[PDB]
């Protein structure tokens, strides 16, 4: 611990609890290489985080598109 | 001894023309170095565009002209009258003129 | 009146670093009418009072004619009371220092020529307040002995004879409903540089007051702001394209109150109004899409030449006899526009530098990255002081505004001292001033 | 001032710029004149705190 | 955009979005001339401005007309 | 939630927290009486340097201007204590005094 | 080392000068110290949750 | 970190944490870098600091 931070205290196994989930799937196709057991399930829960940013993040441009106006007007004549 | 008595002179037109005083000015420094030109004169353009007022002036600018006047309204008083500085007195004459 | 706890509201909305643009494009669009105020008299009821409201701060200081309709129109409880104090004590002060320039310029007079234009600068008429949108010019030209130049570009102008050739007249807006056809198909045909057709409202002797704009645009705003403001050009054909061709503006079937953030596009107006917090309704705005129809096209800077006092008929040159200003034709001045909303800002205003207190530095980087990328590249000319005007628009060894004028409101506290110092400051220095000073024991 | 060990084994004098005021230590230029230094530069410029 | 202001952002084609509108058969009216059919959408555009403008200032004439008296005043024997 | 609980307020730490706390909102976002404490953080710094380019002057020695000598705040030699932006090639592009 | 580019109407060096150097070391009366933040560690924290 | 090859060299860092935070104060900060120069003290005298 004297070349890097303290790990957090997080509950394990986020993939065992809900999952129902399309981006665990995604979670499975990162192979797993030259790295152990221990060191899988580090990394593959750093690419869990990459993949929740990547998708709010394109979930948030949708978001601020604005609203439009051939849509909108429409649903005003009723 | 008021300034309504002082008042008897001080409206003379002799304390309001500057053509004496730039006789006088122009007789002890024969040729004054006449560039720097910045605030002088105005020039009319038929230009009402005022972008290509503001552009062209602007445009590729560099070092700017600082003029007489607005030398000498930044310089405090005791500052002025040191002798390390000459063309500030040399062109302040008397007070209603510039 | 004034007291120093209503100039710290006027001095902290010179220095806000969120001041709201839209207010801002809403003078633009009255530009100094009357009856086009009170057209939309109740939005900007909505915009004092959600500007009081939001931040201890109020709105409209800049220019002299929304003030003073503020003042007159509006004294019910349309804005706030405790925000309508401030704007009476603007007004009810600035009467009370043309009564006190009354009465040291006595009765009498020297010729047909009395002496309270010749004593003090301010009650000069020659002087001009810079902004101008009703007709001075002509008036001036009917009343000067003195022989008035007015360059507009090219040409000079003369005779009151030839005001129909140089100056075109407006009107208010009820009856030119029947020549507005035509006037629309002025703004594209036409090229409008080198047109030297100056648009201009006309001017109603009873309602003119030209001391009163004085006192605001020379004395108490260049103090209040300590000299932070620029002249703004417009182009109104870029403005109202942003107020009309948004859709609920054009839609039909919304009612009468349905604020504008259920209905919008990606367009400017957003960032305009997601910036001031302002919900105005629908039909508020389509009152201001009503000004675009007698808009004065351009914004032009007129340049006004008058000879010397007789008591000043002495000088150098040929020229030495004859003094200018500069008077912005349909132009205004404005404070420090936020750096919030300045990529929506340059679609719609540009900075031109003037007079001698409207040429500052900071207000006019904000406006237009180019002189932003001037001012930073060498920082000599961040100073009020030191800033260079273009030739184009002005000599400043000529105008009644010296340089050291610049230099004092930089340089004052906001005390109302400092107010009543503006107006000893604008004494003549002539021989026939020092009468009434050495007179009064001044 | 400093002394500057590194050559075999004496020394030698060197020294840096102080490049400020401040940077006079509080024997030479104390905390109340630093004070009424700053309240000269307030008289001077007329700021509005 | 030397000579010019920056033109602002605001979504294109108002036209193709609402109308069912009588004022853009108006902008039809307007002929394109010399100008290309870039410019011609440019000034096409103005001139919508010009017709929403003269359509609310007349329907605000209407408005501001006051109640009058002989419509009202048999209203109120109702 | 920390002007309420305590009559403190947070976001202290970096200027450019400070800067767009008051820029971009001037809203009813922060409550007023916690607005006003941020606006005269930013009207202080803007005053301290109109003072502190009438005291160097106008004038320059070379193409270099005397503001850039006469006080350590304005020397763009010194930096900033943090960095975000590409503040070092910034200052390689003007200077003489080499990097 | 990863900066965001910079705009030259956006910075201005003077005003991030004259608050680091001026009005914290005065205000807080000198209680600061700089915070290296481990980035991945701090999102594991948000997303993981 | 090194002290002597540095802008703010510790008598600044004295100074900060023996004040009052007092406006005065925040003016004796900024009139306390200033730079001390030959081309300063041309400066200093014309405003008789």
């Amino acid at each position: 611990s004297n070349f890097k931070v303290r790990d957090p205290v997080i509950q394990e196994r986020l993939d065992h609890d809900y999952a129902h989930h399309p981006l665990v799937a995604r979670m499975n196709t990162l192979d797993q290489g030259n790295m152990s057991q221990a060191e899988y399930l580090v990394q593959k829960r750093h690419y869990l985080v990459f993949l929740i940013a990547h998708h709010y993040y394109e979930a948030y441009l949708r978001r601020m598109g604005g609203i439009q106006r051939r849509d909108h007007l429409q649903t005003l004549r009723d | 001894f008021g300034y309504q008595n002082a008042l008897k002179s001080i409206c003379h037109p002799r304390m309001h023309n500057p053509t004496q005083s730039a006789q006088a000015l122009n007789q002890a420094f024969p040729d004054p170095d006449g560039g720097h030109g910045y605030g002088l004169r105005y020039e009319q353009t038929p230009n009402m565009n005022l972008f290509r007022t503001f552009h062209q002036y602007y445009m590729g600018k560099n070092v700017a002209f600082v003029p007489d006047v607005a030398q000498k309204a930044l310089v405090t008083t005791e500052d002025l009258l040191h002798p390390t500085s000459h063309r500030l007195l040399r062109l302040e004459v008397h007070p209603f003129f510039d | 009146v004034i007291d120093q706890l209503t100039i710290d509201v006027i001095q902290e909305t010179a220095f806000d670093p969120a001041y709201p643009l839209f207010c801002y494009v809403i003078e633009a669009m009255i530009h100094g009418q009357e009856e086009k105020f009170v057209m939309n008299m109740p939005l900007i009821a909505l915009v004092i009072q959600t500007y009081w409201v939001n931040s201890g701060k109020l709105a409209f200081v800049n220019s002299y004619h929304m003030v003073r309709f503020i003042c007159t129109h509006m004294g019910n409880g349309s804005i706030p009371k405790e925000a309508h104090g401030h704007y009476r004590k603007i007004l009810g002060e600035l009467i009370a220092l043309e009564q006190a320039l009354l009465k040291l310029a006595g009765h009498e007079t020297v010729g047909r020529t009395p002496i309270t234009h010749l004593v003090s600068a301010l009650l000069d008429p020659h002087l001009l307040p810079p902004f101008a949108y009703h007709d001075v010019f002509t008036d001036l030209m009917q009343k000067s002995s003195r022989q008035p130049i007015i360059k507009i570009g090219d040409q000079n102008y003369d005779n009151p004879q030839n005001r129909a050739t140089f100056i075109n007249l407006r009107g208010r807006m009820e009856d030119l409903v029947n020549n507005l056809v035509n006037i629309y198909q002025t703004r594209v045909n036409e090229d409008h540089d080198e047109r030297h057709v100056l648009d201009v409202a006309p001017l109603d002797e009873n309602d003119y007051n030209p001391v009163l704009e004085k006192l605001f645009y020379y004395v108490l705003m260049p103090v209040c702001s300590n000299g932070h403001m620029c002249g703004m050009g417009v182009d109104y054909q870029n403005v109202a394209l942003t107020l009309t061709y948004n859709g609920p503006v054009f839609a039909d079937v919304v009612n009468a109150q349905d604020d504008i953030l259920l209905h919008l596009e990606n367009g400017t107006l957003k960032d305009i109004l997601q910036a001031g917090d302002i919900r105005p309704t629908v039909d508020m705005i389509r009152v201001l899409c009503t000004s675009f129809l007698t808009c004065p096209f351009v914004t032009q800077a007129a340049r006004v030449i008058t000879k010397r006092d007789p008591a000043q008929s002495f000088a150098t040159h040929e020229y030495g006899k004859d003094v200018a200003q500069t008077v912005l034709v349909n132009g205004f001045g404005a404070f420090a526009v936020a750096d919030r909303s300045r990529e929506a800002a340059e679609t719609m205003f540009y900075p031109v530098p003037f007079n001698k207190l409207y040429a500052d530095p900071l207000v006019a980087a904000t406006l237009h990255p180019l002189l932003a990328n001037y001012v930073t590249r060498l920082p000599n000319q961040r100073n009020a002081v030191v800033f260079n005007v273009p030739s184009n628009l002005m000599a400043e060894y000529e105008e009644w505004h010296k340089s050291p004028v610049a230099a004092y409101a930089a340089s004052c506290q906001a005390t109302p001292g400092a107010i009543s110092a503006m107006v000893s400051m604008h004494q003549k220095l002539s021989a026939p001033s020092f009468i009434c000073q050495a007179k009064h024991r001044m | 001032f400093f002394v500057h060990p590194c050559p075999g084994a004496r020394g030698s004098y060197r020294a840096t710029h102080r490049t400020m005021v401040g940077n006079i230590p509080q024997p030479l230029a104390p905390r109340e004149f630093q004070e009424s230094r700053g309240a000269q530069f307030d008289a001077v410029t007329n700021m509005t705190h």
